[PDB]
């Protein structure tokens, strides 16, 4: 613990505060300029995320290729998670908390499309309050997102690789005995908690081909910046084959 | 490729 380290401590002060989207709202609000300002949000945030990465203890140490390959395979489910966590803590309603200067409220939530796509989003930010998912046990679970999809033929370095994930594993199962205590449902959490993981599969998937949708149709008015452009143009070829396996903690 | 590679495997 103190001695020496929780992983779940560790993890809590690795991190990223919030970025500010630096949304100019004096102007009236559009599908388009609304989109476009995520995705350049999003570009910062991922830089954000590539610290996190590599000061999440263990992940330094993989093979140069694979620790890349993890942060293109997991960007979006890293952003999508982390949006929940931020409209869970920061509001409440079926709204989005992008960043402090940028809330999709019931009003930006009726324009044009925004909620066709603010769907899936809203989704993990309800599961998140719905089984009141802490701190502690979210701040687990989005590292286990970040180890959740590998190349369809395992990584470089399998091994090392499959030893971090099982560390983490037992650190959400630690946060969840570390709760309360009641562990008379605790297994049932564990249980609820890694099903929540393994669904997140499936909106990265839906959030995923309409990244690459708005990314490839150019006549919508959304525009990407440097660094998601190039992960968005590395991943459409992989997605567009088969090269990926998608880690499942119930096969069922 | 280029972009990211360079980030991570730096040393602040
Ligand atoms: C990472 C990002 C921005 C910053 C954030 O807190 C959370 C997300 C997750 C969902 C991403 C989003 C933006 O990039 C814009 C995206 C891709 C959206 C999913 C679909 C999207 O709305 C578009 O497809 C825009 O064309």
């Amino acid at each position: 613990p103190q001695l020496t380290p929780t992983l779940v401590s560790l993890l809590e002060v690795i991190e990223p505060e919030v970025l500010y989207a630096g949304y100019d709202s004096s102007v009236p609000d559009s599908t388009w300029r609304i989109m476009t300002t995520l995705n350049m949000l999003g570009g910062r945030q991922v830089i954000a995320a590539v610290k996190w990465a590599k000061a999440i203890p263990g992940f330094r140490n993989l093979h140069l290729d694979d620790q890349m390959t993890l942060l293109q395979y997991s960007w979006m489910a890293l952003m999508a998670f982390a949006l929940g966590w931020r409209s869970y803590r920061q509001s409440s309603a079926n709204l989005l908390y992008f960043a402090p200067d940028l809330i999709i409220n019931e009003q930006r939530m009726t324009l044009p499309c925004m909620y066709d796509q603010c769907k899936h989003m809203l989704y993990v930010s309800s599961e998140l309050h719905r089984l009141q998912v802490s701190y502690e046990e979210y701040l687990c679970m989005k590292v286990l997102l970040l180890l959740s999809t590998i190349p369809k033929d395992g990584l470089k370095s399998q091994a090392l690789f499959d030893a971090i994930r099982m560390t983490y594993i037992k650190e959400l199962g630690k946060a969840i005995v570390k709760r309360e205590g009641n562990s008379s449902q605790n297994w049932q959490r564990f249980y609820q908690l890694t099903k929540l993981l393994d669904s997140m599969h499936e909106v990265v998937e839906n959030l995923l081909n309409y990244c690459f949708q708005t990314f490839l149709d150019k006549t919508m008015s959304i525009e990407f910046p440097e660094m998601l452009a190039e992960i968005i143009t590395n991943q459409i070829p992989k997605y567009s084959n088969g090269n990926i396996k998608k880690l499942l903690f119930h096969q069922k | 490729n280029a972009l990211l590679r360079y980030l991570l495997d730096k040393d602040d």
